[PDB]
RNA sequence: GGGGGGAACCUGGGGAACUGAAACAUCUCAGUACCCAGAGGAGAGGAAAGAGAAAUCGACUCCCUGAGUAGCGGCGAGCGA
RNA sequence: UGGUUCGUGGAGCCAUGGGGGAAUCUGGGCGGACCACCGCCUAAGGCUAAGUACUCCGGGUGACCGAUAGCGCACCAGUAC
RNA sequence: GUAGGGAAACCGAGUCCGAACAGGGCGCAGCGGCCGCAAAGUCCGCGGCCGUGGACCCGAAACCGGGC
RNA sequence: GCUGGGGCUAGGAGUGAAAAGCUAACCGAGCCCGGAGAUAGCUGGUUCUCCCCGAAAUGACUUUAGGGUCAGCCUCAGGCG
RNA sequence: GUGGAGCCUGGGAGUGAGGGCGCGAGCGAUAACGUCCGCGUCCGAGCGCGGGAACAACCGAGACCGCCAGCUAAGGCCCCC
RNA sequence: ACCCGGUGAAAUUGAACUGGCCGUGAAGAUGCGGCCUACCCGUGGCAGGACGAAAAGACCCCGUGGAGCUUUACUGCAGCC
RNA sequence: UGAAAUACCACCCUGGCGCGGCUGGGGGCCUAACCCUCGGAUGGGGGGACAGCGCUUGGCGGGCAGUUUGACUGGGGCGGUCGCCUCCUAAAAGGUAACGGAGGCGCCCAAAGGUCCCCUCAGGCGGGACGGAAAUCCGCCGGAGAGCGCAAGGGUAGAAGGGGGCCUGACUGCGAGGCCUGCAAGCCGAGCAGGGGCGAAAGCCGGGCCUAGUGAACCGGUGGUCCCGUGUGGAAGGGCCAU
């Protein structure tokens, strides 16, 4: 049967035109109050996931 | 932070946003905080007050 | 006129668990296995109190596709129009 | 409560076990809470070929088996035991 | 597949954050003599590995259904 | 009290002067067939030949510790040089 | 310094029970064929070869095949030899 | 039991051309070293050894294995209010 | 005449009364639903709108069901431990284990933060009413042995220590380049722009001398934005920024 999209996946990632995997930064959810302006700003990019752990996720989206 | 010690945000008296979260401690600083931030929202220093986080 | 039989198939009335979730309860397995009733050479469905955005289509059924999309989901595992 | 992708969700729709309970086209249901507007459709009676499923049965055909294989059984086998 | 960026509206070789014409993230740009050659890509075959299936074979103790 | 014949009560059920006894020669939940090829991070087994290379038994994390993910270490293909 | 060196992209792993020895420590008793780290080695996978009586890891030395040829290594040269 | 006539099993079994000591070896050696001893093959007997046979240790631990049982573990259900 | 003024007719209040409708709660009685029972049954007797039974509410509930009941460990249990910081072990880069040796953290500070200016310690001897080993004062010596909120370590008076003035940079938008590193995290950060603070200026300031004072994602709350809004306008609900 064909392969299933993993919604989890889809839904906290893309993929980008070169096919690098990149989602938000962690750790601004909450328990910010005493973080640093240069914190939560930077907190509030996008990053690069290191290529092993990009590579197994972009598997799970087979169809984007 | 504590009890006593509790986190509040600073809002902006111009506009009334939030524009800021910190601490303070009550009973050492019982009067609701004034300071002058700069608010993005109006672009300039602003008298911000503690308001209940 | 009925009754009883018929390998699969079919509708309806009931309906598990192992298992998966690398534990488990919601969830999954699955409306599956199975029991029961009923039909018949098929059965079911069928002639809009429909669809759903087109100033549109035009009963139902079945195949391809739409699409693992939309969504659903201890937003987990997965499920899936 | 079930059904739907929808697990209570903003949860409509279809169905209905309990309670309440109308109207007959100036009637009613629907377009995802609700309201308006704009549209779609006519519930609470019934039937309806075909295209679809299956293979006990008959036949055709195999880059299918060839007696430890192939059906459990090539043979008097659902037998002896 | 031929465009990406953005949660989105949306704009588009750009776009997102931003007040910014700032900075940054993610993006955009063949060979020979018009000819041929190669190529994005995509289709089919083949092979490796992965996912879903019992998924390399054999083995529980157990659980559940219906019967005896 | 013992015993023949004829009967009734069974599977989370019977029956028990109680031993978790007995319910067709193994009962802390009977047997048969089915779900079913349950699951088994465990044990075992894994079949012709030559040729080249050739590890690991560590780190991080892990209801993890005899299992995994990533990394380190092996190998192949392409590129660099 | 041209090596089964190195770097880059990708495909496939296996491993994630180690062990002895030397040196440096901790733990232990200036015990263990003890235990836990570090550097190194070997066995693992070199239970192939010589020496060590025998003997994975001590000494010698990295077995492509053949020879009734030569030189050596550790170790040996009275007989077993 | 033993001998002769008749009939004639079994578990077990890598193969065996299957001695003692002192050592060595995965730490309890017929199978390795050195020594000692020993002609070939049986019958009746004994049980020290072949870590003899049987039974994939029942103790112990491990498995995010099972099951019976308990309760002011969690969560539900019958039942009762 | 007071706020409003008088006879008389209304519409409506404050509170109360009696009639009535419509009802909620209790008490009594009835009979015919419903239940029981009676040789006799379109009836009699008894219970009686209760009980039973349907739907729904909340509760009690090992009677039963499904399960959960951590890991490290010189076997397991028992005890102890589990994240983070500092020192040692650690073999003079980094890293490095043991149920090895010792201690700390889970806060705090509106100043204990920024900046300008000024100041310098502990301790010893001598001197000085109450006054002491040690209160405050004077002299000499005294480089740091004091201080630095808290453990330890590193640092540090050419201040990070102590005092004062003005202040809120305990910034908003970013961020070259790095440290560290399996990932994800963690860490440092020049510079540019906006709007500020201190300073004459040079300049400093994106919290604190430093290293602990912490928690991914999911679900949800609140403020903002005004991005999506299921034919359309709204609305529901969501997204986004902040927490
Ligand atoms: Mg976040
Ligand atoms: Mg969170
Ligand atoms: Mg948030
Ligand atoms: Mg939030
Ligand atoms: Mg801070
Ligand atoms: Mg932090
Ligand atoms: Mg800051
Ligand atoms: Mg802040
Ligand atoms: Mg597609
Ligand atoms: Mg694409
Ligand atoms: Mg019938
Ligand atoms: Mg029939
Ligand atoms: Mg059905
Ligand atoms: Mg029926
Ligand atoms: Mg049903
Ligand atoms: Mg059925
Ligand atoms: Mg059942
Ligand atoms: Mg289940
Ligand atoms: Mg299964
Ligand atoms: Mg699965
Ligand atoms: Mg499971
Ligand atoms: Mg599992
Ligand atoms: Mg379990
Ligand atoms: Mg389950
Ligand atoms: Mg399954
Ligand atoms: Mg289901
Ligand atoms: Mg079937
Ligand atoms: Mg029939
Ligand atoms: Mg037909
Ligand atoms: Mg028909
Ligand atoms: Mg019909
Ligand atoms: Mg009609
Ligand atoms: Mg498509
Ligand atoms: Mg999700
Ligand atoms: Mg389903
Ligand atoms: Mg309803
Ligand atoms: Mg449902
Ligand atoms: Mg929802
Ligand atoms: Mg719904
Ligand atoms: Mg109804
Ligand atoms: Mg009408
Ligand atoms: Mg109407
Ligand atoms: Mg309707
Ligand atoms: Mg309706
Ligand atoms: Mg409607
Ligand atoms: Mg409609
Ligand atoms: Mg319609
Ligand atoms: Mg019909
Ligand atoms: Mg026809
Ligand atoms: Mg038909
Ligand atoms: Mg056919
Ligand atoms: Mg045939
Ligand atoms: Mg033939
Ligand atoms: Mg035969
Ligand atoms: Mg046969
Ligand atoms: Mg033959
Ligand atoms: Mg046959
Ligand atoms: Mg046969
Ligand atoms: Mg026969
Ligand atoms: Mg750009
Ligand atoms: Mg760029
Ligand atoms: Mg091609
Ligand atoms: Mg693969
Ligand atoms: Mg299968
Ligand atoms: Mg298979
Ligand atoms: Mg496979
Ligand atoms: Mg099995
Ligand atoms: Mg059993
Ligand atoms: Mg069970
Ligand atoms: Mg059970
Ligand atoms: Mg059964
Ligand atoms: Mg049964
Ligand atoms: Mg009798
Ligand atoms: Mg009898
Ligand atoms: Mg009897
Ligand atoms: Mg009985
Ligand atoms: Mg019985
Ligand atoms: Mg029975
Ligand atoms: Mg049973
Ligand atoms: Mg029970
Ligand atoms: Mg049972
Ligand atoms: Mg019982
Ligand atoms: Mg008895
Ligand atoms: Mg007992
Ligand atoms: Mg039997
Ligand atoms: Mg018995
Ligand atoms: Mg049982
Ligand atoms: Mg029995
Ligand atoms: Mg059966
Ligand atoms: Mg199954
Ligand atoms: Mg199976
Ligand atoms: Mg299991
Ligand atoms: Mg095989
Ligand atoms: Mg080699
Ligand atoms: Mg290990
Ligand atoms: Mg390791
Ligand atoms: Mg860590
Ligand atoms: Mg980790
Ligand atoms: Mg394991
Ligand atoms: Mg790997
Ligand atoms: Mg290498
Ligand atoms: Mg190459
Ligand atoms: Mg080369
Ligand atoms: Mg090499
Ligand atoms: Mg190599
Ligand atoms: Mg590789
Ligand atoms: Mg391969
Ligand atoms: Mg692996
Ligand atoms: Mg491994
Ligand atoms: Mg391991
Ligand atoms: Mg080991
Ligand atoms: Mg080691
Ligand atoms: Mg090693
Ligand atoms: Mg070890
Ligand atoms: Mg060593
Ligand atoms: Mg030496
Ligand atoms: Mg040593
Ligand atoms: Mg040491
Ligand atoms: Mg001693
Ligand atoms: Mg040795
Ligand atoms: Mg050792
Ligand atoms: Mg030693
Ligand atoms: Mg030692
Ligand atoms: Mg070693
Ligand atoms: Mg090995
Ligand atoms: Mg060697
Ligand atoms: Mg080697
Ligand atoms: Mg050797
Ligand atoms: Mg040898
Ligand atoms: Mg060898
Ligand atoms: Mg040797
Ligand atoms: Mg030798
Ligand atoms: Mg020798
Ligand atoms: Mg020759
Ligand atoms: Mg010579
Ligand atoms: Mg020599
Ligand atoms: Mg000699
Ligand atoms: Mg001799
Ligand atoms: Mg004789
Ligand atoms: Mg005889
Ligand atoms: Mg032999
Ligand atoms: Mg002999
Ligand atoms: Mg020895
Ligand atoms: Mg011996
Ligand atoms: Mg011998
Ligand atoms: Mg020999
Ligand atoms: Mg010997
Ligand atoms: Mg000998
Ligand atoms: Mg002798
Ligand atoms: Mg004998
Ligand atoms: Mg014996
Ligand atoms: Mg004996
Ligand atoms: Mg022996
Ligand atoms: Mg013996
Ligand atoms: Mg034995
Ligand atoms: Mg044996
Ligand atoms: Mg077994
Ligand atoms: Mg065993
Ligand atoms: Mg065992
Ligand atoms: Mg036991
Ligand atoms: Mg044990
Ligand atoms: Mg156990
Ligand atoms: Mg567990
Ligand atoms: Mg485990
Ligand atoms: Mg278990
Ligand atoms: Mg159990
Ligand atoms: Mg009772
Ligand atoms: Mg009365
Ligand atoms: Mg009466
Ligand atoms: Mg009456
Ligand atoms: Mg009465
Ligand atoms: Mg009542
Ligand atoms: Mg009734
Ligand atoms: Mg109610
Ligand atoms: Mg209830
Ligand atoms: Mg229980
Ligand atoms: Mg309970
Ligand atoms: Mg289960
Ligand atoms: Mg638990
Ligand atoms: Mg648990
Ligand atoms: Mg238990
Ligand atoms: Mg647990
Ligand atoms: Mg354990
Ligand atoms: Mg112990
Ligand atoms: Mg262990
Ligand atoms: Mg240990
Ligand atoms: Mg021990
Ligand atoms: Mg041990
Ligand atoms: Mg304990
Ligand atoms: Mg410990
Ligand atoms: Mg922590
Ligand atoms: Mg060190
Ligand atoms: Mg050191
Ligand atoms: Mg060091
Ligand atoms: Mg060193
Ligand atoms: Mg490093
Ligand atoms: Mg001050
Ligand atoms: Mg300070
Ligand atoms: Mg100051
Ligand atoms: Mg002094
Ligand atoms: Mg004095
Ligand atoms: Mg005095
Ligand atoms: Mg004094
Ligand atoms: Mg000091
Ligand atoms: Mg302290
Ligand atoms: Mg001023
Ligand atoms: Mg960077
Ligand atoms: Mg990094
Ligand atoms: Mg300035
Ligand atoms: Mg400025
Ligand atoms: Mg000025
Ligand atoms: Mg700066
Ligand atoms: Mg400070
Ligand atoms: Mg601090
Ligand atoms: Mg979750
Ligand atoms: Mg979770
Ligand atoms: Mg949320
Ligand atoms: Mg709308
Ligand atoms: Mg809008
Ligand atoms: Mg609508
Ligand atoms: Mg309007
Ligand atoms: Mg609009
Ligand atoms: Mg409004
Ligand atoms: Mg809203
Ligand atoms: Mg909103
Ligand atoms: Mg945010
Ligand atoms: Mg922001
Ligand atoms: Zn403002």
């Amino acid at each position: 049967p064909k392969m299933k999209t993993h919604k989890g996946a889809k839904k906290r990632v893309k993929i980008t035109a070169s096919g690098k995997v990149v989602a938000m930064k962690t750790g601004k959810r909450h328990l910010n109050w005493q973080k640093s302006g240069k914190e939560i700003r930077q907190k509030g990019r996008k990053f690069v996931l290191a290529k092993p752990e990009a590579e197994r996720i972009k598997l799970l989206l087979p169809y984007e | 932070a504590s009890e006593v010690r509790i986190k509040l945000l600073l809002e902006c008296t111009e506009c009334k946003r939030r524009n800021y979260a910190t601490e303070k401690n009550k009973r050492n600083t019982p009067n609701k905080l004034e300071l002058r931030k700069y608010c993005p929202w109006c672009r300039k220093h602003t008298v911000h007050r503690e308001v209940k986080i």
